[PDB]
RNA sequence: UAUAAUGGGUCAGCGACUUAUAUUCAGUAGCGAGGUUAACCGUAUAGGGGAGCCGUAGAGAAAUCGAGUCUUAAUAGGGCG
RNA sequence: CCCCGAAAGCUAUUUAGGUAGCGCCUCGGACGAAUACCAUAGGGGGUAGAGCACUGUUUCGGCACCGAUGCAAACUCCGAAUACCUAUGAGUACUAUCCGGGAGACAGACUGCGGGUGCUAACGUCCGUAGUCAAGAGGAAAACAAUCCAGACCGCCAGCUAAGGCCCCAAAAUCAUAGUUAAGUGGGAAACGAUGUGGGAAGGCAUAGACAGCUAUAGUCGAGUCGGCCUGCGCGGAAGAUGUAACGGGGCUAAAACUAUGUGCCGAAGCUGCGGAUGUAUACUUUGUAUACGUGGUAGGGGAGCGUUCUGUAAGCCGAUGAAGGUGUGU
RNA sequence: CGGAGGAGUACGAAGGUGCGCUCAGCGUGGUCGGAAAUCACGCGUAGAGUAUAAAGGCAAAAGCGCGCUUAACUGCGAGACCCACAAGUCGAGCAGGUACGAAAGUAGGUCUUAGUGAUCCGGUGGUUCUGUAUGGAAGGGCCAUCGCUCAACGGAUAAAAGGUACUCUGGGGAUAACAGGCUGAUACCGCCCAAGAGUUCAUAUCGACGGCGGUGUUUGGCACCUCGAUGUCGGCUCAUCUC
RNA sequence: GCUGGCGACCAUAGCAAGAGUGAACCACCUGAUCCCUUCCCGAACUCAGAAGUGAAACCUCUUAGCGCUGAUGGUAGUGUGGGAUUACCCAUGUGAGAGUAAGUCAUCGCCAGCU
């Protein structure tokens, strides 16, 4: 019911929807790990930044 | 020298209210050169072919008729 | 801009956002529906001096009205309050 | 000393290197979810592509029409992905909006994508869109604003990683398993030329004897041979001026090259560990205390301080048992 | 200083309303009359028209006729579009007076988007505004309207052309001439294919129509360095490198 | 089960060809006296009427003839990340136009007459 969710490269020169998508997941960081409850709306957010994120499913 | 090299102003012309909003009586819904849409149920038609709603409701899009004209309708 | 763009041979001393008046905003103090004197007088930072200024009511080009007023034939509608 | 932090755009200008209003920055006040990201639902389009139903244009047949066949920024019978508008909703985040004080700026640059112009030239010029520089340090690309990785509060002779790498200069594998190359290709360049070598799909002839050579199709011999197609890596084409000078160098050939796979390690001011400082907010219902999130910066905006001369406090306090000033040392 | 075209008007009907009607093309026949005047009948079909350029439109035709008329009205106006400002655009509805229809109704110019000029200064009509002692008046105000190729069209004045090699100051490598740089259209050099020429024979030697590269000696393109100075066309003296 | 009117819908519903319908309705139909009418015409509009015909017209039926509708699969394009620069390739999501198989001679609502 709940994900585990970890930043694993930097944000700095990406598009401004994905800067916003990572903060409205709550990672803050490069080595970040959260926990997000498992909804349709997250999982938008963590697919569309997919390539800098990492999934413990 | 060019012969060329002229250009007129703007019009901003287009629609100005989507399917499923909400309009107030006097509200602008499409400004358009020609007649692209035509006036349903609740919407005049003004002397430059402005269309504009005459009661409160929620704008619709249909393709109707035997020409297969578009138009556009408010619902009360 | 390392630039082969400008300025400086070196040291010591001097060298550039001020002053007066008016106005607006922000802090702070006095008094408070009120606040405050100017010139001047005064053995004088005191005490007198209320003329004047700001606030307390708007509308209208104006005469005029006034919590309303202007436009209008309209008590309708509308604009400023 | 601390906090925040732009722009090189639009409109107008006897205007074009000036200025003004708006856009972008900062400070104060009001007011809190009205904001954004994502999901779901509703909606219009005429671009990419495509097509010939219109407008033009094109080739070959038959008789302007009929059958085939192409093309288009100013053609459309069609037609996306994305973008854009609205409504509802979970989670995350000092978001949005309104009123005032102060500005700066109105010479931009490169790179990728979609284009006009130019020669599908230019580190060329003019637009749209995103990133970086401007105003940004660190590691890699030999050196190299604008590329790749990554956003520097201070200290440490601690640890893990990113891009990029592991023979020596110079930190880490002369690591492991299969192949390819002989050109120092790797480590500059085309049309075209060639039995250089590796792989693949087919075909023709052939031990009643195939190819080559030789004797005048027969004949001596004793297994393969013949000509194409696809594909990997190589060869020629390849001439310049101070000095090898077109791997950074040394050097490198069952590589220290190329292809594929795997196991370790090195590697930044990124992350983690330990110590210290500071801004804002929430709770302690003074506290100076804990927790959370922050602390790269030009033009600018805001906050807090150090020293110097003079006036009062000061007919006070220090001073020939030595003031100011000068010159060392310690803290 | 990209590729193409238009405007600086017109109309008292070419406006309003009620009623009514459909274009263009081709084919048959029918005097002059035919390629194409008018008449009649068919076929398929929006290719006609819309004052004017193009685009978006046009069957309740927004295209085309007839009768009656002036809504090409006055006071406004909920609400929107567009927007730095100044400006610009659409508009249901309400009151009064009209026009056309039997009536429900339609009409605040024309299918729409161009046909335009702020402020100042003056002119004309109206006015229950003001009127420098008082009553008037002059002058001013308010409402309506007139005088701009102010076209460099947000309009510096009511009113304005040239020379400087006799020159001067403040600035710029924001911007040209020389040399450097990037590029290589052009220039020069090399290669591929080969109609043909060469008594025959493409390749001894030339080689048409076309194609692909190299160099950085030409004529050019750009404007990156230098305008608080990089100061030269040729000659002389002295050279150094490439093939 | 037929006929008429008014709508929904706007080709899978349309065109074309062929065949039927007169009891009622509709259609042609008679003439032009009054109402009314033609830039001329009782051709259209209009009035007063049923002697004729379902010829034409309108409706209904049949046909895939023309037209219209139309999959599945593939191809083109394309958002995000990466690799390359004649404009492609990989991962992931999305996905035409044309053409092919196939389908279609519509389907509903309110009222009034005739059996």
């Amino acid at each position: 019911k709940t994900i585990k969710v970890t930043q694993t490269k930097s944000s700095s020169h990406r598009l401004k929807n994905h800067k916003l998508c990572l903060q409205g997941l709550g990672l803050r960081r490069i080595g970040h790990t959260v926990e997000v409850q498992d909804t349709p709306s997250n999982r938008g957010m963590i697919n569309k930044v997919y390539y800098m994120v990492s999934v413990e499913e | 020298s060019t012969k060329n090299g002229r250009d007129s102003n703007p019009k901003m012309l287009g629609v100005k209210v989507y399917g499923g909003q909400t309009v107030t009586a006097g509200n602008i819904i499409v400004r358009q050169r020609g007649t692209e849409f035509h006036a349903g149920a609740n919407v005049g038609m003004g002397r430059d072919h402005t269309l504009f709603a005459t009661a409160d409701g929620v704008v619709k899009f249909e393709v109707k008729g035997q020409f297969g004209r578009r138009y556009v309708k408010v619902e009360t």
